[PDB]
RNA sequence: UAAAUAUAGUUUAAAAACAUCAGAUUGUGAAUCUGACAACAGAGGCUUACGACCCCUUAUUUACCCCA
């Protein structure tokens, strides 16, 4: 009779890395509110399963609220759930026929939109209300909030009540009148028609609960003077537990808002998402980032992490339970010490000598830097997320190489205040092709860049994207139907960068200049790669001299290597290990032994690589060839070009933190061998 | 206390639980911390006090069933003396294999991370392992290293086996196997060794761990014999079994007897037969 | 990642059988007697109760190969 353990947790605290996003649980349902982007690791890492999840409610139709909605139905999708529920925005329709021009047919896996112009949703565990609205003076105007009312639950049976009267306990004999007692249905035993209000305990109303979005001043009023929330204000019948605010600061100061929290009766209980938290979400990557800062502190520096009405402040994994009881459970809120992770680190086997016998090993122009952002394919993971590299050209311009889901809240936490300025910088972004994990962090860069242009005061104009032409049709669409975001954008196709490209219109060959320019380059030329076609690689020569090159998501690919002649840095990737070629042949991609002879093809002074995979991920497999030439990329690795001679020294710093992982790697490819064998 | 008024009212819901509780056991009742912790507890309780009753309907019922076979009812070479017999028979191989026999160890270091559940199935076992190495043909020199004694796997060693305590064959020592025997000669053995047993080796002491971890707690066998610089070694069931359900770690019974016919010039085979055959579906 | 799966002596069954330990000078059913030990992976829940139902941990197997 309905489920008895509910509670809501907060997934995502409303941080400028992370967004808000809000998980309820019951015995039968789980459901999740909004879908930024890397909700879907925050879950994983969490051990959240989304395998399980009915609804995603959307509260607006905003990239904040859908950047991850893309990347869960992939995964969810692989899982192997039949159907998914989208309830938000009617314009979430066209979201998904948006999404499926890079994410293929998304077949498989039914995905129903039911908008808030459609009938309630109804459940074992609640019936779920959408409230549309309407910003005072495609709609940028609409946001929903929901309502969320627990099913009626029958009351628990009090068999000493029974047996006290006279009734017979029967554990097992009147089960079945047992059930008519749950039900509360008159019970003729004991000589006389006695209710079974008085032998079970009572039935509680039901919890509600209200998730209302306030993106900025413009909703407050129209909040306000809602008539469906005015029936769940201080109706006595009908109580609401928790509000949980997606508001900023600003909105939440307002008397009006303040006013209208304080309608909802002083028993509920105020729960706020918003950028004030700035608590920790990802602890492995501030982990593990904590302990390689041991090894070497420049290469791998530190992240950065920080009234009328009684709120409390969103914390990830803070728990307020619905049932059985009504209160605030703060035993899984992430903690983080970095005292802590240093002490495990300096315990490990070998790390401690590794790591000193390297200091006293030890006892080129700074730009440009190498800012890797992210070094993992498709499924982002605890360590790695997806694919981005930052290119630091100097102290004022800088180029980034994909932009994945993940990406924005990689540079947040890598750079935290320092971010403002750092957008400011950007100048290009290329994208090698069109697979979900090298474009769909662009719409937050886009999104991010233009806050951060406002706050350091500079003139807003569009970012400069190098991508293949099925790029814009994506955005084209969500341009048309879901949310503006093409004035951002001056896009330059990949194919007019090429070598003997044919003179695009005047406006791409204006805008190529501007590309040059802007990014003190001499040449940026682009390839075709062999990677499931319209699948490109950059090469970036400044003026200076140095040229630095990206190989993307490939394989050994011959025009790439007539590109990058004589390159001082390679990025490549080596998603496969050794001994999987055939897994390589058919993904089209590389192994670490491929990825380097590509690299000593090119006369590449240093050799870095990318796009590893989940099955090889802690610790890509290091190879022991050419050890001088080649290095692995960790999220947040900063790399110069006089950090060349220190990365052969790293290795065995790194093999001696990672050697657990090494081990385990090293079976699944012994295990591989003997499954082989037999 | 409040537990012997608070069982009361659990019995009056029927949670399976006993009829009667003793007072030791009232102690351990304190001990749980959680509704769910006590029962299993209860539960435990409920189906001990339900196997001494059949035990004893039925025990009762034979005796009842020999008095009335009494009322109904030569050159020997021997008395009947078998049973004495052969325990003096077994103590002089016992006394032979304290000089002469090869080692093997229990480490006994073990009672931090086993709660009193596990403590009681690790003594229960070590019983049976000392029984089968008792019996045998070429017994082991068992050692019990590590035991502490005042500590709980002692005390309830000493409850097991009474005044056969002192009069057992095995060397028992609060002293560690590396204290005992040269540190090159010392394998241990745990089921997350990388190295494979290839052949019984009878210049080893091999050791065991004194360990039931119901509560698995993986590697901690494998943490002790790094710690101390010793070789580890793992048993072939990935080579020779078909695995496909249950737990790698074998109990203490099963690892002597595995031993004790690899040491008695058997092959794999014969020494894998005493590996639960509800794990594996034959030989490869 | 997903699925089933997990009997700490062994099986079977959905509790028994066979084992284990201590005592025994046994007139050849000791083929017994008197005791000891009794925990279907682990932790926490829900429920009238349950080995069902939920959750987590570990482990096994298989499938997947990572978002194909
Ligand atoms: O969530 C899983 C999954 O993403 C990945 N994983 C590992 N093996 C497989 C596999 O065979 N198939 C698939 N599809 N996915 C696989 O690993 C995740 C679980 O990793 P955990 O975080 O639980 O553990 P971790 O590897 O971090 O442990 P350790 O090796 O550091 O101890
Ligand atoms: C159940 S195991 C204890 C498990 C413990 N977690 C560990 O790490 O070993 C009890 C003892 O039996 C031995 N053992 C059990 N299975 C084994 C196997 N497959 N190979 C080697 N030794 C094994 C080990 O000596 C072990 O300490
Ligand atoms: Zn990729
Ligand atoms: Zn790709």
């Amino acid at each position: 009779g309905g489920p008895n353990t509910v509670y809501l947790q907060v997934v995502a605290a409303g941080s400028r890395d992370s967004g808000a996003a809000l998980y309820v649980f019951s015995e039968f349902n789980r459901y999740l509110f909004n879908c930024g982007e890397g909700v879907q690791r925050l879950m994983q890492e969490h051990k959240l399963k989304v395998a399980r999840l009915d609804n995603i409610f959307l509260t607006r139709m905003h990239w904040s609220n859908v950047g991850g909605l893309s990347g869960m139905i992939l995964t969810l999708k692989e899982t192997g759930l039949p159907k998914c529920v989208l309830s938000g925005p009617p314009q979430l329709e066209k979201y998904l026929e948006a999404i499926k021009i890079f994410s293929g047919p998304l077949k498989g896996i039914e995905l129903a939109v039911r908008p808030h112009s459609a009938p309630e949703y109804e459940d074992e565990t609640m019936t779920v209300y959408q409230i549309p609205i309407h910003s005072e003076q495609r709609d940028s105007s609409l946001v929903v909030a929901f309502i969320c009312k627990l099913h009626l639950k029958r009351g628990n049976f009090l068999v000493l009540k029974a047996k006290e009267m006279g009734l017979p306990v029967g554990t097992a004999a009147i089960a079945p009148i047992i059930a008519a007692v749950k039900d509360g249905k008159s019970i003729t035993h004991e000589g006389r028609e006695i209710l079974a209000e008085e032998l079970c305990t009572p039935p509680d109303p039901g919890a509600a609960f209200v998730v209302v979005e306030c993106p900025d001043e413009s909703f407050i009023q129209p909040i306000c003077e809602n008539a469906t929330f005015q029936r769940y204000q201080g109706k006595a019948d009908a109580p609401v537990a928790l509000v949980v605010h997606m508001a900023p600061a600003s909105v939440l100061v307002d008397s009006r808002y303040q006013q209208w929290m304080e309608r909802f009766g002083p028993d509920t209980q105020h729960l706020v998402l918003n950028e004030n938290c700035a608590s920790v979400h990802n602890l492995r990557s501030h982990k593990i980032q904590t302990q390689l800062n041991l090894i070497h502190p420049d290469i791998f520096p530190l992240l950065t992490s920080f009234l009328s009405v009684p709120m409390v402040q969103g914390e990830c994994l803070l728990k307020y339970q619905l049932r059985p009881r009504r209160e605030w459970q703060r035993d899984a809120i992430i903690t983080c010490n970095p005292e802590e992770f240093i002490v495990e680190a300096l315990q490990l086997p070998n790390f401690q000598q590794s790591v000193q016998e390297y200091r006293r090993s030890a006892q080129r122009s700074q730009y440009p830097e190498i800012i890797f952002l992210g070094t993992g394919s498709a499924i982002p993971m605890k360590i790695r997320n997806v694919s981005a590299t930052l290119v630091n050209i100097s102290p004022d311009t800088s180029l980034l190489l994909d932009c994945g889901e993940g990406t924005f809240g990689q540079l947040c936490r890598h750079y935290g205040d320092q971010v403002d300025r750092v957008l400011g910088t950007l100048a290009a972004v290329f994208v090698s092709h069109l697979h979900a994990d090298h474009h769909t962090g662009l719409p937050s860069i886009l999104l991010q860049r233009e806050r951060a242009l406002a706050s350091l005061g500079k003139p807003l104009h569009p970012l400069l994207v190098v991508a293949p032409n099925q790029l814009k049709a994506w955005l084209q669409q969500y341009h048309n139907q879901c949310q503006e975001v093409l004035h951002h954008i001056s896009m330059i196709p990949a194919k007019c960068l090429q070598e003997g490209a044919e003179i695009s219109s005047p406006a791409v060959e204006r805008l190529i200049s501007s590309l040059l320019r802007t990014c003190d380059l001499e040449e940026f030329q682009t390839c075709l790669v062999r990677h499931c076609k319209h699948a490109f690689g950059c090469a970036l020569v400044h003026t200076s001299g140095w040229k630095v090159v990206y190989s993307g998501d490939t394989m050994p690919c011959e025009a790439l290597v007539r590109m990058g002649k004589d390159a001082t840095l390679l990025i490549h990737e080596a998603t496969l290990e050794d001994g999987l070629e055939e897994e390589a042949v058919e993904k089209t991609h590389s192994t670490t032994s491929q990825a380097i002879s590509v690299g000593m093809r090119m006369n590449a002074e240093f050799i870095m690589l990318n796009h590893f995979s989940q099955r090889y991920a802690k610790v890509p497999l290091f190879s022991p060839n050419f050890s001088e030439k080649v290095g692995v990329a960790f999220d947040h690795m900063k790399v110069c070009f006089g950090d060349f001679p220190t990365m052969p020294k790293l290795i065995p710093p790194l093999k001696a933190l990672f050697a657990g992982d090494i081990e385990e790697m090293e079976e699944r490819r012994e295990k591989r061998e003997l499954r082989q064998v037999r | 206390a409040a537990t012997r008024e608070f069982i009361e009212m659990w019995r009056l819901l029927g949670r399976e639980v006993p009829e009667h509780i003793t007072e030791e056991e009232l102690k351990t009742l304190m001990e749980c911390v959680s509704n769910t912790a006590k029962k299993k507890y209860l539960k435990y309780l409920y189906t001990k006090e339900k196997v001494k009753k059949a035990r004893q309907i039925k025990k009762e019922m034979k005796a009842a069933a020999r008095e009335e076979a009494k009322n109904i009812k030569k050159n020997f070479l021997f008395l009947r003396l078998w049973d004495r017999n052969m325990d003096i028979a077994m103590g002089w191989k016992g006394a032979q294999a304290m000089q002469f026999g090869q080692p093997l160890v229990f480490d006994m270091a073990y009672e931090n991370y086993m709660k009193r559940k596990e403590l009681q199935n690790t003594v229960s076992q070590l019983l049976e392992s000392e029984g089968w190495n008792r019996r045998n043909v070429d017994p082991f020199h068992i050692y019990f290293c590590n035991l502490k004694i005042d500590g709980a796997l002692h005390r309830e060693l000493v409850k097991r086996y009474q005044e056969k305590w002192d009069k057992l064959l095995l060397t028992s020592t609060e002293k560690s196997h590396v204290d005992l025997f040269p540190k090159d000669s010392i394998i241990y053995l745990t089921a997350d060794s990388p190295n494979v047993m290839t052949t019984f080796r009878h210049d080893k002491v091999y050791v065991i761990g004194s360990f039931v971890d119901k509560s698995m707690q993986p590697g901690t066998s494998l943490a002790k014999a790094k710690r101390l610089n010793l070789a580890t070694e793992c048993l072939p069931l990935d080579k020779y079994l078909q695995w496909e359900i249950g737990n790698k770690n074998l109990t203490l019974d099963q690892m002597i007897r595995i031993l004790l016919c690899l040491k008695n010039n058997g092959n794999w085979q014969e020494a894998l037969q005493f590996v639960p055959k509800r794990k594996h579906t034959g030989f490869l």
